[PDB]
């Protein structure tokens, strides 16, 4: 299960990052990372893009802990493509996993579907997360999302859409 | 004799120190692969000393090899200080440590899983080592008339080791030998450990020193020596490695370490028939080791009182019987006193130490023979990469032993340093010391005469 | 006298020999025997590893058993004496008449991958347990439908996997089976008479004591894993309380110290006790039983979108690819083996302790009095190295107190006692210490070391 070819996956053109910032939630993730439809798909979590004045995105992880409200904060760099990106923090040290943030393609409105990848030093990763304005998208964007992860050769059990819980990605609780 | 040269040097090379050492060297070797290394390097190293003695040998043939040798070079103060080192430490703590073995070894069995009482130990290691001077004193007749059981004891233990080893190799899956859990298992190595895991393999390589002269007799000396030196030591250290993955393969290395005894817990897990084998063939083992220590001894107490450094006190054989029973005396007083240690390994350390100390010196004793003095007839002569790459070895020893544990070391040291001062007063004397010496010896003369 | 001297002074010589041989003789027959040790079956040393879910386990990884055998380094890394595999036999949710515990799922793999396995393991001394729960994937684990169709095919199954090579099982959510203690009594007995190095682990939900020494009641050798220590409790004298109680009413007998029954450590415990509960699951008397991913705190909640029942093992920072920077490095295998201090670290040092120390491995339990907040006990073999291990349950930084007289004189405890390791930095390993004025720090645990008194 080798990682894909970045010229296969596409590009989003005339990338607008105005438009993309906005709090998007995980409707869909394709990879082999351990989780399978089969199994649990775990509890949805929302991102929030925040743009900043030098085009880097701030980005927020918020999901339901145990019992508190949880968050992550990272920031990502542009990269050479206008909708490409990379995380930021920097250092020249080997160990850290570079990564390639990449916008496969997305309407800006109410869906988006992105591909991550995590060359490390001795494994190479990738995922595609379909990002939705939502909790739920209707169900054609689901099969699109399907048929774009098995073009990289995910199997179906790979892909997950973790059930749309009600609290912390969107409240309080 | 072309073989039995071969012969008698591995004889007096093997001893009982493969049954204490093992222990010895992998609790500081920290792996199982750590450990054969140190024994192979050991080898190597003993074969070079050895080489560069029989050297020695040839180009200066006189009675008493490592002390003429270091008397003629250096000059005075040297040659009286290996003999004092010698009779003080090397011989007592050689026989207090083959004691202290043979004590362990009988008393393993009765207690396999808890230390036994020391007080215990201390009493069967004195009961031996007056056993043995006993007989010795007595006749030499029944000394060496009890060595050829004694060795066919040693023999017998070694032998049935490398069996049960070669058994299990093929079935045992040899879990240890082979590089899965084999390095890097207790500790990350430390070289201040791993000299003292050198002085402690060191102890099981003995008797070369001294015995590859004074007992050779070959039909062509100057072609057949070096050929037994290299050919004899080099299965001797064969011996030893198999002898440790024989002991690897049975036990785990941390229930070997743990036990006190090796060929004792080797039995226990594979012999069925066990008490009735190990520790008694190790007994025997012991028994023959300090008893040829014994006689060594009283031989080197001879030249030390002919050269006359020592007191015609001693190296005085008896009338009806033909024994140096004054000789053997003070060793036996040395070696007891040598027992209220409470340690069998912190002694190896001890003993290891002196002997590379001396080892050493000789080596460079040797270098100076060829350096100043040169053109002298050395019917074999060695490549001065030997000497030189033994001498890097040897500083390297003494300098991590120093760094690791200067206790024992320096102790040895010190008693060095103390032995120093009665060779000036042998030698010159600002004024002699006609007022308690002379007499002092005298009486001890008379004394002798009286009772002995 | 000249001669007559001489004869006198030998036959005295020879009389204070056979005086120090009868005194030798003597002092070795007054000396204690080292008392026998017990039959310690295979489970009784070190720890087990609970794997559950394989695919969560191997994140990246294959996801079967074949693609298992690339983590049996680790898992020896970790001196785990056992594994626990998930339930891999063919299952169809909520229906008896389509599950079937002979046959391997064909996502797990193959009956050839299993063999393969278990031979690797065996390679490694790593020794499977194959648990037998029949409805795994469904909402109760014992089918409501039927109840004597289930047993028959787990017995049926118990003998086919024996017979397979497996070491051992596991059946959990007993508290849902009908006829509970007369079924585990049946496999035990079955299991044990296969072979002697064959257990059964049994798996309650239920945390109260009577319950569970009910269940014991009819086989004393059965190991039940519990949630019995699972209530956090936050106070000592609590977890004291339940590990003095539970030891002393089931005889003494040994047991697995477990915190709970197919679940991580972080689920009851707070991000600051997870050290101190591994020192004591460690050094407490019987087998500790740890979930996949304890040994570096894998917390379900720490990451977004991961499943809480079976969270996605994390191997390094690509773990989880999809959210760049959350996965810290810290808090991932690859980035816990490099660190002396850290959670990965610690399990790895106590778990050859537990292993090799004859004193932890089977060795008398004795707990005493501190001032309240405090755990303290001793675990001693017979005249071996001892070790007494004091543990801080509080917030608040207490002087330990340490007062015991009712204790044995065998293991009396010695003014000064080295430090094996702090759960805490900020301490000197391997330094004496005063017991009489040792201070600890807030949910601190200490582990010292002190020898045989003579
Ligand atoms: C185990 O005990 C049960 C009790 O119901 C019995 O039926 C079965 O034969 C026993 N099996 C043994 C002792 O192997
Ligand atoms: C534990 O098992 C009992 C028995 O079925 C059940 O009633 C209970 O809901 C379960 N959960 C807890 C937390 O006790
Ligand atoms: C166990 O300890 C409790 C502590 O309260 C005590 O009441 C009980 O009698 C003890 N039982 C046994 C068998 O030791
Ligand atoms: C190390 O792990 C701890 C979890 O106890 C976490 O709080 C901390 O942030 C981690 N280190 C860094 C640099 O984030």
């Amino acid at each position: 299960i080798p990682a894909p070819p970045l010229s296969k996956v596409p590009l989003q053109q005339n990338f607008q990052d105005n438009q993309f910032h906005g709090k998007w939630y995980v409707v869909g993730r394709a990879g082999n990372t351990g989780l399978r439809e089969d199994k649990d798909p775990g509890k949805m979590f929302a991102t929030i893009y925040e743009l900043k004045e030098d085009k880097s995105y701030n980005v927020t992880y918020v999901w339901s802990g145990q019992k508190k409200c949880m968050y992550s904060i990272v920031t990502f760099v542009p990269g050479s493509q206008p909708g490409e990106f990379t995380l930021g923090n920097i250092k020249s040290a080997p160990g850290r996993t570079s990564w390639l943030v990449r916008v496969v393609s997305t309407n800006y409105n109410q869906h988006a579907m992105v591909f991550f990848k995590s060359v490390t030093q001795n494994r190479e990763g990738f995922a595609i997360t379909l990002y939705g304005r939502t909790k739920e998208l209707t169900s054609e964007l689901k099969e699109n999302f399907i048929r774009f992860s098995k073009s990289l050769g995910l199997p179906e059990n790979h892909i997950v859409f973790p059930v749309p819980i009600d609290q912390c990605i969107d409240g309080s609780a | 004799g072309l073989v039995s040269a071969c012969g008698i040097i591995v004889g007096n090379i093997i001893g009982s120190g493969i049954f204490v050492s093992p222990k010895g060297v992998l609790e500081n070797a920290g792996s199982v692969g750590l450990a054969l290394i140190v024994w192979i390097v050991t080898g190597f190293i003993t074969v070079v000393g050895a080489l560069c003695y029989a050297e020695l040998g040839v180009t200066i043939p006189k009675s008493g090899g490592d002390y003429s040798y270091v008397k003629d070079i250096f000059g005075g103060l040297a040659g009286f200080l290996r003999l004092w080192i010698a009779v003080l430490v090397i011989y007592p703590t050689n026989q207090a440590v083959i004691a202290l073995t043979f004590s362990n070894y009988v008393l393993q069995p009765l207690f396999p899983t808890c230390f036994p009482p020391e007080s215990g130990l201390r009493l069967l290691a004195a009961i031996c080592l007056l056993l043995l001077t006993w007989v010795n004193c007595s006749s030499v007749r029944w000394a060496t008339r009890v060595q050829d059981i004694f060795t066919a004891g040693k023999l017998l233990a070694l032998a049935l080791i490398i069996i049960m080893g070669i058994v299990q190799i093929c079935k045992g899956e040899y879990f240890w030998l082979e590089p899965k859990n084999a390095f890097e298992n207790f500790q990350e190595p430390d070289i201040g450990l791993v000299a003292l895991a050198f002085l402690q393999g060191s102890f099981a390589y003995g008797g070369w020193n001294f015995l590859n002269y004074v007992t050779e007799e070959l039909v062509d000396p100057y072609k057949n020596l070096p050929r037994a030196i290299f050919i004899s030591i080099p299965l001797v250290t064969f011996v030893y490695v198999f002898a440790n993955v024989a002991y690897v393969t049975a036990m785990s290395p941390q229930e070997l370490l743990a036990s006190n005894a090796v060929a004792v817990t080797f039995g226990e897990k594979l012999l069925g028939v066990m008490a009735w084998i190990m520790p008694i063939s190790v007994a025997l083992s012991t028994f023959g080791g300090v008893n040829g220590s014994l006689f060594t001894s009283s031989r080197l107490f001879f030249a030390g009182a002919r050269e006359g450094h020592l007191p015609s006190v001693l190296a005085m054989i008896h009338v009806k019987r033909c024994t140096p029973i004054p000789a053997l005396l003070f060793t036996c007083i040395s070696t007891l006193l040598m027992l209220v240690t409470s340690d069998m390994y912190t002694l190896i350390n001890y003993v290891g130490f002196i002997n590379y100390l001396f080892y050493g010196v000789t080596v460079a004793g040797q270098i100076v023979l060829r350096w100043k003095k040169p053109d002298i007839p050395r019917p074999i002569k060695i490549n001065l990469l030997f000497p030189i790459i033994y001498l890097l070895f040897w500083a390297f020893l003494l300098v991590f032993s120093l760094w690791s544990e200067p206790v024992v070391c320096g102790i040895g040291l010190a008693i060095m340093l103390t032995g120093v001062p009665v060779y000036f007063l042998g030698v010159y004397w600002q004024h002699k010391p006609k007022c308690f010496s002379d007499f002092i010896e005298l009486l001890t003369l008379v004394s002798q005469k009286m009772c002995v | 006298g000249w001669v007559r001297t001489r004869w006198a002074l030998l036959l005295l010589f020879w009389l204070g020999w056979l005086g120090m041989l009868a005194g030798a003789v003597v002092i070795i027959v007054r000396a204690p025997r080292c008392r026998e040790l017990p039959a310690q079956k295979w489970w009784h040393t070190g720890a087990l590893y609970r794997i559950g879910d394989l695919q969560a386990f191997q994140g990246h990884g294959a996801g079967n058993l074949a693609g298992l055998k690339g983590r049996l380094d680790y898992l020896s890394s970790l001196k785990v004496k056992g594994l626990v595999l998930g339930p891999i036999h063919k299952n169809q949710k909520d229906d008896v008449a389509q599950t079937d515990l002979l046959q391997i799922d064909p996502n797990f793999g193959s009956k050839e991958d299993f063999d393969s396995l278990l031979q690797s393991a065996k390679k490694k001394s790593i020794r499977v347990i194959l648990d037998l729960t029949p409805n795994y994937r469904g909402e109760n684990s014992w089918f409501s439908t039927q109840v004597d169709t289930v047993a028959t095919k787990v017995k049926d199954a118990l003998e086919f996997w024996l017979q397979a090579g497996v070491d051992g099982f596991q059946v959990r959510d007993i508290e849902n089976l009908k006829d509970a203690s007369s079924f585990l009594a049946e496999w035990q007995n079955i299991t044990k008479g296969f072979s002697e190095d064959r257990l059964l682990i049994a798996g309650t939900n239920s945390s109260d004591l009577q319950q569970i020494l009910s269940l014991l009641e009819s086989n004393k050798d059965l190991l039940l894993t519990s949630s019995y220590l699972s209530d956090s409790g936050s106070t000592g004298e609590h977890t004291k309380s339940l590990v003095t109680q539970y030891l002393n009413a089931t005889g003494n007998r040994w047991c697995s110290w477990s915190l709970s029954q197919a679940r991580l450590l972080t689920s009851f415990l707070p991000a600051q006790l997870l050290r101190l509960y591994q020192l004591m699951l460690f050094t407490l008397p019987g087998t500790p039983v740890f979930s996949y991913g304890d040994e570096i705190g894998l917390d379900a909640a720490a990451l977004p979108g991961q499943p809480m029942e079976a969270p996605v093992m994390l191997w390094d920072e690509s773990s989880f690819p999809d959210i760049p920077g959350a996965v810290s490095a810290n808090m991932t295998v690859k980035g816990q083996s490099e660190d002396p201090g850290s959670l990965l670290s610690l399990f790895r040092r106590l778990s050859d302790q537990r292993s090799k120390e004859r004193s932890l491995l089977h060795g008398d339990f004795h707990a005493f009095s501190a001032g309240p907040g405090l755990f303290s006990y001793i675990r001693h073999w017979d005249q071996n190295e001892r070790f007494l291990v004091v543990l801080n349950f509080g917030d608040v930084g207490l002087s330990a107190g340490l007062q015991a007289s009712d204790l044995p004189a065998s293991a009396s405890l010695p003014a000064k006692a080295d430090l094996l390791l702090s759960t805490q930095p900020g301490r000197e390993e391997g330094s004496p210490l005063e017991l009489e004025r040792l201070k600890l720090e807030p949910h601190e645990g200490l582990l010292l070391r002190f020898p045989y008194a003579a």
